[PDB]
């Protein structure tokens, strides 16, 4: 028994419609998308940064590792 | 007894109190979809596992070919094999998102649900480790060797424990047969422990993304979440199948298409992606013993999370400093994963230790610290 | 020392996710293997019956298997003996054991090709680059006697002399047997030997996608439908105030 | 989707390709000399294919064994005339009868006697039934496909 | 909650089923078999795993892998003995557990009873597939004889069978799937055992007098934990005595011979615990009829709850039923005996008598005598 | 052909539940097997090292194994070759396979003796009665050529000619090699070959019994102790009445 012992609640009214009276995916352009954008916007500067930093470190380290495989002509300039 | 037989019956009652009339927060997001996927994932591994087991032969002289016979002769054996190998990855991707969700939302404050969780992870890793050895390819053998040799580094009881585990002086047939038994067995322990996991969980009920009591607004698990979860299942299941059907070997090592040979060490002994982060930490501490402890600590560290919560709020939803720290940590993990797949050389070596160090720092020092700091910024 | 040349990506006709193997090419590939590679390379996991319905006729496969003598037995007196092959036999091994194999290749061991394109990074692009990539070593590099220079092989000194050259064989389908044509065919054949399921796998992939697209949309609507009740729900606080 | 996945997993339990490859054997009738019995390997057990000369559909096909231990009527389950195809396994204790001897010119099981005529029927012996006759066909006379 | 034994979500479970669990004060030694069955199960699984770690499911290595285990593995011979003989301890216990239930009307707890029937069926399947693993002569032929019975089912006959073997006869593909099944089933048994005990706890234990024991209940601990531990050692002694002094007493020497499909053993007969059913099987000369008879010989247990006519629960105060009960028990020893005998006179006729009386006693006599007894009590 | 003679129960020195094998007898039995039976009978599950500490010295066992040439390999050129035996080798097989074995015994197959005494009802009593039970067939019974009459063998016509006779060998321990003495020794040896754990098994049985006696008594007292509370309990019905 977990329904009926949860919380003391007073004076709240709620209104809901059957699913058959309403649309499944309403106002995609007037409400949905705007909010999607809103949600993306509010988070991008928190998430993106470290991932971007990760990428850099990755690129550096990958290129630096290949550069060290190449040869330095300065080791053969007096090998005649 | 009672009006409807869904509540009176000693079994249906159980099914009802955990999958139908079960009170769930009205606002839990897609991040809460991973528990069910993990369960389904587990049932699937067990199912495909059994089907593979019925055509496998645990013997060094027949293992490799028994798997090949399965893929080449058994009706759809090739499909089952693919689903099982790739399913292991679906399992870990899911388990890592499950954990992430927990860290970000303070689910760990449900201490017992959390600790059993850590145990599920450990058991899952052992399962995949022993499973990987069964095909007896090159990476099967050498991965088994590399990891098990780490224990001969433990003081005094070292060499013993190892030769006991192998059942001889090296990874050989006796090791293979006991590994099959373990692999067959552990999944059942996972199923068992999963029940305990959900049992503790039901004591409190689910947490939610705002981290405040949801007693004021609960909805029945069915149809809300049964539908949400079934949807979540197909959404994940698509990329899974796409990978398994269009790029079967994307995640595997070609080195495993070669029968194990103890007289030829592969150039780059590295694990499946889901172990790379740990392999990186292992190799960060040059010193057999220290690395082993570091590896161990990299996962056991999860048992401390409940004791490092300093915030006055449960989730990180309203804690921007913690949020970045959180994504820093995530990126930290991709880096370790990446270092794990690289040879042990400059600059990967230094980068590796940086990542290993920041990993432990973020969980042990920064998270608790920033949490306290945030408490002050709320004038608390 | 850690330098290596990575093969390029050739546009195989079986590379697209929905594109099957060109079976005509696989058939020629088999010929190459049978007449050239099978001299030193074993393909333990494939049997003549496997060709039936893929690249050969049942009559054709039965003839191919009979061209081979296999060791059966023991007989009455516990003796081993020869017999003509059946389509249930696997392609014949060139050597009894690896020791004998190296013995006949300068201590080098030609590996079984059953899974070669999956046992090597690069797959067919690698095997193709290798076969057609032999050339003279660059300055400063010396290949020890017995080895042949190949830039695509790690270490660049391979124990396999260039196996194929123009017209080294004749395709009985009338295709011009140039060196690159041959390599292309045997590589396609190797792909098939590594994964006979290849075509069925992709045909399945197609079905998985359509059903996945259909079922996912359907379930998305249903989830939305049920949740609409909560999504559009409105509430108000009305205290006796 | 379910129907297919279930079908696939279910069929993964039935005979695999290597096994079906030994499912049946095809024997060439036109290479089996008369009177001379030839035995081949089929499903791990011996498979008898004897070419009845002239004194077989007579000497051992006119027999008057009133009470037979097994209702053996060639018109019930057989086919070819000079052709007799049996499962070379005695129905007593799984032994293989021999065509050289055979008290009734047929086959003899050197395990406990069991004498089988030229049609492969239990005559003098302990074995109850008669050597089993397996499925077959002649969609190509100069060839028979047992199994 | 004061003590952590009741509040804790897990200990609470351990406490409500093994410590503060209300048990009748008068349950006898016949109630000791449930716990023995459990312990027996834990033991089979344990020794099983230990054996599995040295076994190889392949026709070409099975036999010798078991031999390698007995000859090379430290105490492998002991583990092998305990596992093989443990299977018998398991059945002896399960049969007494069932007997106790029939005699005391425990079957009136319908769900506890039905899950119980399911445990027995699963246990048999487990032992059947297990027996095949060593791949000796009786291993192979027993597998053959029984699985061939299903080709007798019209239509889905030859199919179901060739599907089960994974080929055209019992061969390697059969062996490997049987190993997986053998490894797996015990875990289903453990699972179902939990359900068994869950239904059971709804009512609590019945008792030998068949009347409500609410007036006198005692905590499971220490009364029954001690009684049960004692019962464990009492049974465990003969078990070990047999396994250590007469290891091969119950086994067939024919299994010390590698399976050979070209040599039918003279007397293909099962381990003792299947003999009764093997007798009933052969009682009906007609492949299909015998199979149904075999099936019914065990499925019959699902009917027991519906054939109770007595106004009293147990047989404690029903002397007519008591003799009928022991008649039945003897009926079973007879079937067991017929099962181990060749199919010849006089064993054949005796066999059908025993098979026929078996079903009659459970289907006709028990319910009838029960009704009769009700009248003799003026009820 | 119906009717069978069941052997009698001889009083073996290892028959008592607490009586080990007479190792001196086992040692001689080994000699019999090695010099007589091993000519046609394989004993695949026993190795020379198994003798060490049971019937032979380590030095003795090493010598015994070296008297045998075993086939090892392949070598460098992938060739098989001979080598002197080590204690890790198993007793040599008389024949390559069963076909060859029958071929040399008139189509009869002498079975491996590793588990013979457990693969036959009667065990050593059976094997012993058989070895010493050869005799002429009774009236009305004819033994087909190649077979020998033995009343103890089912069907009574065995394919093994009487293997042993007085002095067929000499015990180097000085025991009088009579026929029955030999059979007795080889049978004791066969028991050990079937179950090397024999002695340890019984030594354990002894310990199991003592502990079982002790522990059961102790637990009985404890059960009784606790239950005394209920056993002696007295009750009364006292209604206000
Ligand atoms: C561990 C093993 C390492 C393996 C690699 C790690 C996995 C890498 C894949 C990247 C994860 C993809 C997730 C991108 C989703 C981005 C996103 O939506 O972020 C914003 C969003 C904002 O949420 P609210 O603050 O509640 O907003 C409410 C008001 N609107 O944040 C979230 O969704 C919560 C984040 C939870 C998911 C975390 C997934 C990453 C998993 C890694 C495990 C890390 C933890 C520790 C493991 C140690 C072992
Ligand atoms: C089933 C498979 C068949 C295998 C063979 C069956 C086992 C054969 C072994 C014989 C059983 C030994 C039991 C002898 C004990 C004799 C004894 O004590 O009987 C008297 C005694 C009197 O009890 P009360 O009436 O309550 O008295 C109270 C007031 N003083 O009766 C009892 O103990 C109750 C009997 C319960 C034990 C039954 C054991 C026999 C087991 C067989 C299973 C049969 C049932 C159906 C199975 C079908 C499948
Ligand atoms: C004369 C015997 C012989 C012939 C003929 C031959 N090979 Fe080889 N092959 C070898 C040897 C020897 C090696 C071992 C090379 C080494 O490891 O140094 C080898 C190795 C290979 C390798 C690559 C090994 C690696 O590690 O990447 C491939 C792939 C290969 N052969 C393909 C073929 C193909 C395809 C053909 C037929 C067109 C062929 N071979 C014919 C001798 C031969
Ligand atoms: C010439 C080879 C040869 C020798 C030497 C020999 N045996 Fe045998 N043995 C056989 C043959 C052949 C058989 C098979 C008999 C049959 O099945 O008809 C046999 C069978 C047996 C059997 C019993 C088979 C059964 O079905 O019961 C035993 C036991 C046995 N031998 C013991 C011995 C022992 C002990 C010795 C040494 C004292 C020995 N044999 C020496 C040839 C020999
Ligand atoms: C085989 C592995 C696992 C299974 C099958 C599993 C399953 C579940 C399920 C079904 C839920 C409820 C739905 C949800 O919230 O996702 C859940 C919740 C949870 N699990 Fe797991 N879990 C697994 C592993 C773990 C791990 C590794 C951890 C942590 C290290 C963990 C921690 C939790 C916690 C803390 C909750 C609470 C969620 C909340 O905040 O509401 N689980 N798990
Ligand atoms: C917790 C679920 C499981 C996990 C995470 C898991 C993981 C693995 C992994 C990683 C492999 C190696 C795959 C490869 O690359 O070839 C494997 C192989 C295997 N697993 Fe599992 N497995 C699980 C459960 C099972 C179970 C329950 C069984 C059967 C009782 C099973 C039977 C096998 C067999 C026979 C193989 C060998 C064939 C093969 O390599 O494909 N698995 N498993
Ligand atoms: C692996 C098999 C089994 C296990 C582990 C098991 C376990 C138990 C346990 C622990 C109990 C409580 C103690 C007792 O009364 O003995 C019990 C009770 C019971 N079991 Fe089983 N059982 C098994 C098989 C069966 C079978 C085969 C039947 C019936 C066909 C059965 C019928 C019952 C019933 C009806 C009770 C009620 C006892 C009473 O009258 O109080 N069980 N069982
Ligand atoms: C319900 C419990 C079990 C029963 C009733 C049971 C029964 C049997 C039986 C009758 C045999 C044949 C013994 C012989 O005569 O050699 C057997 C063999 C075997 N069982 Fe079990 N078993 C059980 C559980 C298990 C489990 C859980 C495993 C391991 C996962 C296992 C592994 C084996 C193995 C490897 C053998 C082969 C070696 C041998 O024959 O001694 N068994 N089992
Ligand atoms: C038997 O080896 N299986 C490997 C694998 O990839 O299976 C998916 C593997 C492969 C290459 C290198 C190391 C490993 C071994 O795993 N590596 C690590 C580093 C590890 C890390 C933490 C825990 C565990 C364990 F034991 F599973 F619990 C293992
Ligand atoms: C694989 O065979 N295992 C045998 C055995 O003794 O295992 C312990 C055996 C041995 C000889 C003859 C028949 C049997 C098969 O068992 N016989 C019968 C007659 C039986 C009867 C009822 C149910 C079951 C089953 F299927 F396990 F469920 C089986
Ligand atoms: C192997 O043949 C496969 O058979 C399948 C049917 O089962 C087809 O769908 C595949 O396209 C075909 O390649
Ligand atoms: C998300 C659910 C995806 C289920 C997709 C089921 C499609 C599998 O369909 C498969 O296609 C193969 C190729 O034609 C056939 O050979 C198989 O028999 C068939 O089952
Ligand atoms: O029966 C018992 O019922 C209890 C209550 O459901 C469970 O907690 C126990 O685990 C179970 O064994
Ligand atoms: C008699 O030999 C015994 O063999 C055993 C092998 O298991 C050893 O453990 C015992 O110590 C040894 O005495
Ligand atoms: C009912 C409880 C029975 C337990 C009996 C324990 C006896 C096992 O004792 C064993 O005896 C062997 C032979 O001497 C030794 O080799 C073993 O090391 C020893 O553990
Ligand atoms: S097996 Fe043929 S006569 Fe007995």
């Amino acid at each position: 028994i977990h329904f009926g012992n949860l919380a003391r609640v007073r004076h709240i009214i709620t209104y809901s419609l059957s699913p058959f009276e309403q649309r499944a995916i309403p106002n995609i352009f007037s409400d949905a998308l705007p909010n999607v954008w809103r949600r993306f916007s509010s988070q991008v500067f928190k998430v993106a940064p470290p991932f971007l930093g990760a990428y850099l470190l990755y690129s550096w380290g990958t290129q630096e590792f290949e550069r060290l495989k190449r040869k330095n002509p300065a080791d053969y300039e007096n090998d005649q | 007894m009672a009006p409807n037989i869904r509540k009176s019956h000693p079994l249906l009652k159980m099914i009802n109190n955990s999958l139908i009339d079960l009170p769930a927060p009205s606002n839990i997001s897609a991040w809460w979809n991973f528990g069910s996927l993990l369960a389904v994932c587990l049932m699937t591994q067990i199912l495909t596992g059994l089907l593979l087991a019925m055509h496998y032969t645990a013997d060094t002289s027949l293992a490799f070919s028994s798997v090949a016979h399965t893929c080449r002769n058994v009706q759809y054996g090739w499909l089952i094999r693919n689903l099982h190998a790739n399913g292991a990855s679906f399992f870990f991707i899911c388990i890592f998102l499950h954990i992430g969700r927990g860290l970000y939302y303070g689910s760990y404050l449900y201490k017992e649900t959390w600790n059993t969780g850590v145990i599920l992870l450990l058991t899952l890793m052992a399962t995949a480790f022993v499973g990987y050895v069964l095909p007896w390819g090159q990476m099967s053998f050498w991965g088994a060797t590399v990891i098990t040799n780490l224990f001969s580094a433990i003081p005094y009881i070292g060499h013993t424990l190892v030769e006991w585990a192998w059942g001889g002086f090296s990874v050989d047939n006796p090791t293979l047969t006991r590994f099959f038994a373990l692999h067959f067995l552990l999944p059942f322990a996972i199923a068992g422990i999963t029940i305990i996991h959900l049992t503790f969980l039901h004591e409190s009920g689910s947490n939610n993304p705002l981290g405040i009591s949801s007693d004021s607004d609960k909805i029945p698990f069915h149809p809300y979440y049964s539908f949400k979860d079934i949807l979540g299942l197909t959404l994940m299941l698509t990329p899974f199948l796409t990978l398994a059907l269009f790029s079967p070997n994307l995640l595997g090592d070609p080195e495993n298409f070669t029968p194990a040979n103890p007289l030829v060490t592969p150039p780059h002994i590295k694990p499946e992606w889901y172990f790379l982060f740990a392999y990186a930490i292992l190799r960060s501490i040059p010193n057999k013993l220290g690395g082993v402890l570091a590896l161990a600590a990299s996962v056991l560290i999860l048992f401390l999370i409940p004791f490092l919560h300093k915030s006055k709020q449960r989730t990180m939803t309203f804690r921007p400093l913690s949020q970045t720290l959180f994504w820093l940590l995530v990126a930290n993990l991709l880096i370790l994963t990446w270092i794990g797949s690289q040879p042990v050389e400059h600059p990967f070596i230094i980068i590796g230790q940086m990542a290993s160090l920041s990993y432990f720092t973020i969980l042990l020092i920064l998270f608790p610290t920033i949490g306290t700091l945030e408490n002050k910024m709320l004038n608390y | 020392g850690e330098l290596e040349l990575h093969p390029p990506a050739f546009p195989w006709s079986h590379g697209g996710p929905l594109s099957a193997l060109d079976h005509s090419s696989v058939r020629r590939g088999f010929q190459v293997y049978k007449q050239v590679c099978s001299a030193c390379h074993s393909m333990d996991y494939v049997a003549f019956r496997n060709l039936i319905g893929v690249t050969h006729t049942e009559a054709e496969a039965k003839a191919l298997a009979e061209e081979v003598e296999v060791q059966d037995g023991p007989d009455e007196n516990g003796e081993l003996f020869m017999r003509p092959g059946k389509i249930s036999d696997y392609f014949p091994k060139p050597y009894p054991n690896p020791e004998a194999a190296r013995a006949a290749n300068n201590g080098a061991l030609p590996p079984d090709l059953s899974y070669i394109v999956n046992a090597r990074h690069g797959g067919e692009d690698y095997v193709f680059s290798l076969l057609t990539g032999y050339c003279d070593p660059p300055a400063g590099v010396v290949v020890r006697e017995g080895l042949h220079y190949n830039p695509y092989f790690p270490g660049q000194a391979i124990g396999m002399a260039p196996p194929i050259y123009n017209e080294i064989l004749e395709y009985d389908d009338g295709t011009p047997a140039t060196m690159s044509q041959i390599a292309k065919d045997v590589c396609t054949f190797l792909r098939w030997a590594a994964e006979p399921e290849h075509d069925q796998r992709k045909r399945m992939g197609l079905k998985m996608l359509l059903i996945s697209a259909l079922l996912t949309s359907l379930l998305y609507y249903m989830k939305r439908h049920k949740w609409s009740v909560l999504k559009s729900r409105k509430m108000a606080y009305r205290p006796p105030k | 989707a379910a129907k297919n996945v279930v079908t696939q997993f279910i069929s993964s339990l039935s005979a695999s390709a290597d096994v079906l490859a030994l499912s049946k054997i095809e024997i060439k009738l036109s290479d089996i000399p008369e009177g001379k019995n030839v035995a081949f390997k089929w499903r791990g057990k011996p498979l008898f294919v004897r070419h009845r000369t002239q004194a077989e559909i007579n000497q051992e096909a006119e027999v008057d064994v009133s009470k037979l231990r097994d209702p053996q009527h060639d018109l019930d389950r057989v086919k070819k005339p000079e052709w007799v195809i049996l499962v070379g396994v005695c129905t007593h204790l799984g032994c293989v009868p021999i065509a050289n001897s055979g008290d009734f010119g047929g086959y003899y099981c050197p395990c406990h006697g069991s004498h089988y005529d030229a049609s492969g029927r239990i005559r003098k012996g302990p074995a109850p039934y008669n050597l089993e006759v397996p499925t077959y066909q002649f969609v190509g006379d100069d060839l028979v496909v047992v199994g």
